[PDB]
Order: structure tokens, then sequence, then C-alpha cells
């Protein structure tokens, strides 16, 4: 979003420094990077734009935001295990190349720069994915009784 | 009338109360296969007329009242055991 | 045959500032307005709308005000900005209805193949869904009376169309994308368990109040018909799902075998390089 | 010779044919973890080396 | 004819000799009877092709109730012998149009499906057909509930 | 390593180190009757003919191998007993041939057990003779030698084949390593402390 106040050559009698409250045009001054606009420091000084405390709508955008975007009525997910089948074949099929890194840790004395750390991205996928598999295992004894 | 299990029913009440013989219970369901309200998977190594999903009744207003032992049962038991899970899964609120 | 629409909250924010109009113009409590949009499919999008200066007598509730100065020439403006975004229906607040609503639908069914009434929400505290659609229906009865026209519960949703979050997701200023398995699931547990089973308490309000004071729709045509769907599995003592327990051995089979072998792999994940980088950081400090 | 995946009998003399060999859940993950044990053993000399 | 085509209703074959046999007992057109069943070495191929209809079509309708039937009950219900049965087992297993796997170790076999050849699919079908209906529940229970709470 | 190290049989016709090549033929057969798998058996003694002719002069040996491919068991007793008579009378075996024979026999027995499940001993005593109480101490010790995964009954006479890998031990060996290993290098992980 962008906005500008056209100063003119009539007001060059006074200096072009309102300044009266500062750090608002100090933080509007914080970017000051647009190519021909930086150039157009002559004739132009921008205005400050905050966003309004919109909780009279940010409240209801929040309540429709999360009342909407997670399974709606939320009796929808409570797909489960062929995703895991495919995900378990993922989560074995990367495991041999995930375990090439301890071979890549077998430098004996020292011969290596930054460890090339592929430790993660396969911990946590199993972690939250099989949290989903075990509460997914709960959903029979949660839905039924 | 019995909601519970033993839904793999023997033909005994069928051959008794529904005035049919043993050789015709299959027709009694195969014609019902052409009906399609119940679609039972009837045993034929034990001649057991199995009960699957049905079109149950038309009105039992005494069980429109007396459905509480299933409806409120479902309500406070899935809700209460819901709070037993969430009461166990309590201080991971984080 | 309408499952869902796409809802832009832009003109819903015009329902917010017309909700700011009604608090300062006077006696008009409810925000009533007219919904623009275009039928593309069973799925639809609403990109604009407009909120009507409307009055409604409490005595003889069917007194509408949809001015055609306010309709026709504003449809010439709204047509003039875009030929696409024409009418699709209309809206009002409150959860249930309005004795005039049906007539207000028929004023604009001359304008649209299916003028939809989407009853809207200015103050969301709901247990179910947001704003929801109601299509033109003629279900009548098995009776043979004159044709019923009261517009029945035809499912909708709040759809999200396009980018538009240069504003929106900059205006989040609070929220995190959870990698589900990080409490979001128990949020859904509270909302479907709690917000589903208090709707079950609305269903004992149904199946107790209708036993108490409920007339003709006590058992019109869907109560026993969906007492069938209630008779999926309502049984008495413990419902005896004997197939489902060694079937559940086939279930928990998978989850415990994956957790067993795979979390032993996670034991390599955590344990091994935890020790290596551990004791490098420990005794290589000296 | 694996043209015939069944089991014969003499006491009743009843031949029965059935098969389900492949479980890469057991095979792939288990043997990969055996390889993981080998690579941990490959790391134990980085361990015993950083000790002494 | 058309009654035999939808679940066939395991009729007596001699009543099929009544209906299809007394077309030669017609005091009218017998040119249907002569063109179709007045043939002899093609017509008996249509009589036994209609025995192929009783074993073919009636095995097609009895397919619902298997994984549990013996052999002699199958002969009893196919309205024919046990050796006629085993011949029909042979030609309908070289037909192999539905995955037959039979036996005479004690007889309890069938023309059959692949005999539930899967793991966890029972959970999906059972708990995800049933539980995805169960997540359909409240989504239409608000519809019925709000529509009946209009006036009471 | 005996049979694998005897794989060539090409550059070793008769050197000044080889007083008999036929003794070398005995030396490769006496271990290829243990270590050699059955597709490897037909891969060697049937797909390879370069050793066949110098044991074509030893037709009882060749008979014992093709019988070993067939599992006829009386000639196993005969020619295996003859091989045992040689095994007595040949050096570099005397500290070792106690392991030989019965392992030979279980090398026959397992595929015998791979024959089918509910076996009777009389069908076996056809191939065994009086192997009734012979297989009492024989099979009961072979079960008792940690081997010969089965079950046995007297009068209902159940014989068992099983040992489905994807069962427990494939699930076991990794923590068999990673418990003494875990406490081991974990114990090494505390020498840094005190």
């Amino acid at each position: 979003i962008d906005a500008f106040r056209l100063i003119n050559a009539n007001m060059m009698v006074l200096g072009h420094e309102p300044r009266q409250t500062t750090s608002n045009l100090g933080h509007l001054n914080k970017p000051s990077i647009q190519a021909l606009i930086h150039g157009l420091n002559r004739h132009y000084y921008s205005i400050t734009i905050n966003y309004r405390k919109n909780e009279l709508e940010q409240k209801m955008l929040l309540n429709l935001h999360k009342k909407s975007w997670m399974e709606g009525l939320t009796l929808q997910d409570y797909v489960v295990k062929e995703m895991l089948e495919l995900a378990k074949n993922y989560n074995k099929a990367v495991e041999e190349e995930d375990k090439m890194t301890p071979e890549q840790l077998a430098i004996k004395n020292v011969g290596k720069q930054d460890p090339k750390r592929h430790l993660e991205e396969h911990v946590d996928v199993l972690m939250t994915s099989n949290i989903v598999q075990c509460l997914a295992a709960m959903l029979d004894t949660v839905v039924f009784k | 009338t019995r909601p519970a299990n033993h839904r793999q029913l023997t033909f005994e009440e069928i051959a008794k109360s529904a005035k049919i013989t043993v050789n015709e219970v299959e027709l009694l369901v195969m014609k019902a296969l052409s009906v399609g309200l119940v679609k039972g998977s009837i045993d034929e190594v034990d001649k057991r007329v199995h009960m699957t999903w049905v079109q149950p009744r038309v009105l039992d207003l005494q069980q429109i009242k007396g459905m509480k032992d299933r409806l409120e049962f479902w309500c406070t038991d899935v809700k209460s055991m819901e709070m037993l899970v969430e009461h166990q899964a309590h201080d991971i609120l984080t | 045959a309408v499952q869902k629409v796409v809802v832009h909250p832009l003109v819903l924010l015009s329902v917010v500032d017309h909700f700011n109009r009604i608090g300062k113009v006077g006696n008009q409590k409810r925000v009533v307005g007219v919904l623009l949009g275009s039928w593309q499919k069973k799925v639809l999008d609403v990109s604009n709308s407009f909120a009507v200066p409307f009055d409604e007598d409490d005595k003889d509730d069917s007194v509408w005000f949809l001015d055609h100065d306010y309709l026709e020439n504003m449809y010439g403006m709204f047509k003039k900005v875009n030929a696409r975004e024409r009418i699709v229906g209309w809206y009002h607040t409150g959860p249930k209805l309005h004795k005039n609503d049906i007539a207000i639908n028929e004023l604009m069914k001359r304008y649209c193949p299916n003028s939809v009434l989407v009853i809207i929400d200015v103050k969301p505290k709901d247990l179910g869904l947001p704003t929801e659609a109601y299509i033109s229906v003629e279900e009548v009865h098995d009776d043979g009376t004159p044709t019923s026209k009261t517009f029945e519960h035809v499912t909708s949703e709040i759809g999200a169309e396009e980018a538009e979050e240069v504003g929106v997701e900059h205006l989040l200023r609070d929220i995190k994308d959870t990698t589900v398995g990080t409490l979001s699931q128990r949020i859904t547990n509270q909302v479907h368990g709690l917000k589903g089973l208090n709707s079950k308490l609305l269903d004992i309000r149904s199946y107790l109040e209708k036993v108490a004071t409920g007339k003709l729709p006590i058992n019109h045509q869907i109560i026993y018909q969906l007492q069938d769907v209630f008779n999926l599995l309502p049984d008495v003592s413990l419902q005896e799902f004997v197939k489902a327990f060694y079937l559940k051995t086939n279930d928990q089979m998978v989850v415990v075998y994956l957790a067993s072998l795979i979390r032993s792999v996670v034991a390599l994940h955590n344990l091994i390089n935890n020790k290596i980088a551990n004791r490098d950081a420990e005794k290589k400090e000296g | 010779d694996k043209k015939f995946h069944g089991i014969l009998d003499q006491g009743e003399g009843v031949l029965i044919i059935f098969d389900e060999p492949p479980v890469d859940k057991t095979y792939e993950a288990a043997l990969e973890t055996i390889q993981n044990m080998s690579k941990v053993v490959d790391s134990l000399y980085n361990k015993a080396k950083k000790l002494t | 004819l058309l009654k035999l085509f939808t679940t066939m209703e395991l009729m007596r074959w001699s009543t099929l000799v009544e209906d299809y046999g007394m077309e030669l007992r017609k005091g009218s057109l017998e040119s249907p009877a002569t063109d179709v069943f007045g043939s002899t070495e093609e017509g008996e191929k249509r009589w036994k092709d209609l025995k192929n209809r009783v074993v073919e079509h009636n095995i097609r309708i009895m397919a619902k109730y298997y994984t549990r039937i013996t052999m002699k009950r199958m002969a009893q219900l196919l309205d024919l012998s046990v050796d006629e049965s085993e011949a029909f087992l042979s030609n309908l297993v070289v037909n192999k149009t539905i995955f037959a796997k039979v036996d005479r170790l004690a007889g309890i076999i069938n023309f059959q499906r692949p005999k539930d050849p899967n793991n966890l699919l029972n959970d999906w079908s059972q708990k995800l057909n049933s539980l995805m209906s169960l997540v359909n529940k409240t989504t239409h229970l608000i519809a019925k509930e709000e529509m009946i709470h209009n006036l009471q | 390593q005996a049979a694998e190290l005897f794989l060539d049989t090409v550059s070793t016709f008769t050197s000044y180190e080889l007083m008999d090549y036929k003794t070398f033929v005995t030396y490769t057969v006496y271990v290829s009757m243990i270590a050699l798998e059955r597709p490897d058996l037909r891969e060697k003694v049937i797909k390879g003919a370069e050793i066949l002719e110098v044991l074509h002069s030893l037709p009882a040996v060749r008979q014992y191998l093709f019988s070993l491919y067939e599992c006829r068991y009386s000639v196993f007793f005969q020619s295996l007993a003859v091989v045992e008579q040689e095994m007595k009378k040949d050096w570099l075996f005397a500290p070792h041939y106690r392991y030989y024979v019965r392992e030979m026999r279980i090398h026959a027995y397992s595929q015998l057990l791979e024959s089918y499940r509910s076996l009777t001993l009389g069908y076996m005593a056809e191939a065994f003779g009086v192997g009734v109480e012979f297989i009492d101490q024989e099979l009961s010790r072979f079960i008792a030698a940690g081997r010969l995964h089965c079950k046995i009954d007297k009068v209902n006479e159940i014989v068992e084949t099983n040992r489905p890998d994807s069962k427990n031990w494939q699930y076991q060996e990794t923590i068999k390593k990673g418990d003494l290993l875990l406490n081991r290098v974990q114990k090494l992980s505390r020498v840094i402390n005190m």
C-alpha cells in the first residue's frame, strides 16, 4: 500500500519539516526506498498509515476465520491410514538416504566442514504425523463412547 | 425390536413367527434383496439370517421420548469421555 | 442442489459498517441487505452485495422496503463497474427467519434463476456454522395443496477465493500455522465434542420439546427416516462391536507397529546425534 | 520351487494353499535399522576416538 | 424371460419346462417354438444353455451369501446333482469370471470373491464409512433441528 | 570359506602341492554338502559340469548329491555312513566331525519339514527304517539343540512348520544390540564425568 502528500515549490519558503510528532515519519522514514520516489523526495512526502483497531470486525473475522477454516462444524475429520501407508513408504523410502549421513559422519579424524545436517525433516514428520496416527487411533473409542 | 447384537440370527424365529419354511428363507431375503431395505449377509454354513442396516420403523413416540437412553447417553458419554480425554490431555495446553 | 459458496468478507465488512449504520439511524435493529453474485456451478462466489434501507412492521410482519431508486440505478452502477457481479440473492441477520423473507425472495426471483437468501451473522458466537444458504424449493407435501415456497436448508460455507491476504494475513498479528498434532486437534476436540454434543442437546430439545409441545413436524417425514441414521449404532449396554475388536486388532496393528519400529528409528534420530553433538559440545569445550 | 505356495498334510491328508510374503514394513524398516546399527557402530569409533 | 433376469427367483426347472415347453402346446403361432426350441441339436443346446442359465445366473445371484456354504447345500440350492455341480464348478472355474476357489476337504466352499484380501480397509469401510456418516450426522442434524424449531 | 574358496577348480589341476586332485574333489564336496543352498546346489553340481566328470568317476558321491537334490533318505544313510567312514579316516577332521553328521541330517531334515506340516513317522520310517525312537533322541535333541523349529506329539503325532520371520526376532535383534551397546557406550558416556 502506498500514499503520498504532494509538497510544492510554494512552500519552500519554510523548510519542509513538519516533524511535530516524530518516529511516525521516522518509521515511515525507515524504508525510504522506492527508486524514482526516493528521487522524488522533492515534491513528495508520504503520509503515515496505521491499521485501525478493527476488533469490531477483527473479532468476527477471527471467529469466522477459525470457525470456518478448520473442518467447519469440526465433526468432519473426527485420509487417516492409506495416507500413512503412502506416508510410511515415504517414511521408509527417505530413511535409507537419511541414514547415509552417519556414513557421511564417518570421517574418522576430521575431514568435514558443516555437518550437512539432515537430522531433521524426518523426525518431526513422524512426530506430528503419528501423533495424528495415534489420536486417529483414538477416534474410534472417542467417537464411539 | 432387539437393537443389540446376535444380528447373525438363526432362521428359528423366521421359520416360526414369519410362517415360512427353511428352504424359503433365502427367497425371503433374496426377494428382500430385490426390495433393498435390509441387505443382510446371510450365513449358509449355519443357515443364519444375518441382520445388516434396515429401514427400521415409522413411529415409536414412546421411543421419541424414550430415546434419551441413547441420545443423552451419547451426549453425556461422548461428551463426558470427551472430557476424560481432554482431562487427560489437559496440561499439554501449552 | 447447492453445497457451498465462496464468501468474500469484504462486503461482509460492508455488513459491518451497515451494522454501524443501523446503530445510528434509529429503530432498525436487524441488518437486511441484498446479495450480489454469479452462479457458476453448485459452488458459487460472492464478491459484492449491498445493504438495503429496510423497514419491517412488527404488526403484519410482511411489510418490505426494497426501493427501486435503491435497486435499479444502483444496479446500473453495480452493472457499470462490472457486468459480471450482478445479483444472486439477499441477506438479513438473526438466526432463524422473518415472516416477510419468502416474499422478499420472490421480489428478486424475477431477477435471478435462483435468488438465494443467506441469513447472516453480525455477532458470531455460534456452535455450528457461519452464514448459510437457502435455495428455491418446492417440496410441498404428499398432500396436493398449493405449492410450498419456504426456502429450505441448502448447505453453504465460507469459501476463500484468491490471494487477498496482503491485507488479511498481515492483519493476523496473532495466529500461527500449527503443524497439526500440535494441539489444533484438541481444539477440534473441544469444538466437535462440545459444539457437537450441545447440538445433541438441541436434539433432545427437539426430541423432548416435540414430545412435549411439538405439533405436526413432530414426525412429518424425517424424524423416523433419520432415526434410521440414528440407528446406525445406538445400542444398549456397550453396543457389542465384536467384528470391530479384532478388526481393531487389524487397526491398532498398524499404529502400534508403526509407532514401535518407527519410534525406534526416532530413537536413532534423537539418541545418536544427540550423543555425538552432546559430547562434542561437552568435552570439546575444554 | 515356489510355483506352489501351500501346505500338505498326512494326518487328515488335506492340502491347503495360501500365501502372503511381502511386508516391507517389517523388511525395509527392520533391515534399514540393522544397517543403522552398523552405522552407529561406525560412529562408536568417533565416540571412542573423541574419548581417547 | 425378464423375470429370470433380475434375481431369477430360483424357480423349478420343470415349471420352466411348463412355460417354455407348452409353447409347443400352442393353438396359434408355433414358429417361435419351432425357430427357438423346435431345433434339436441347436435347441437342446438352448435347453442346456438354459441349464447354463440356472447355474450361471443362479451362481450370479447366490454370490451375496458366500464365504460360508457347504457343497451339498449348493447342490440342493442349484436344483441339480453333486456331479453336475462339480462339472459346473469346472466350467465356471475355467470361466473364472468370479474368483472361484473350491474344495472337497469337507465341502465348505463357494464361487467367491478374493476372500477379503486386505488389511485396514475394514477400518475405513467400517469406521470411515460409518464414522464419515457419523460426521455427516450433526451437519444434517442442524438442518432438521433448525427446520423443526421454526414453530416449536 | 571352504566351498567358496574352492570355487575356481581351474588353476589347480595337479601341482607339486596337489598329490590328488580327486582329494580336492572330496574336499569341495564334503563342504558343498553343507554350505551350499539348493539353487546353489543345482547351480554348482548341475549347472556346472567342470567338476561333474571328475566325480563321474565317483558315482556314489554323485548319487548322494542328486539324492540330496531329491531327498531319498536310505541312500543318505548308506553313502553318508560311507562318507563317515572316510571322515574317520581323513585328517583335519578329527576335532571337527562331531558337528558334521547330525548337521548333515538336519540339512536334510528341514527341507523334510518343508515337505509339509502334519507328518507321521511311519511315512518317515519308510525312509528311516525304525526311526521311531531313533527320532526320539534324534529329533528331541535337535529341538533341544536350539534347532529344528517344530512341535512333536506321540499319538496324535503333530509335526509343525512355522518360524515366520516378520514375527518377533527380526523385531528383537536391534535392541539385542542396542541394550548392551546402549549401556556400553552409555557407560563410556559417564567416564567423562567421574
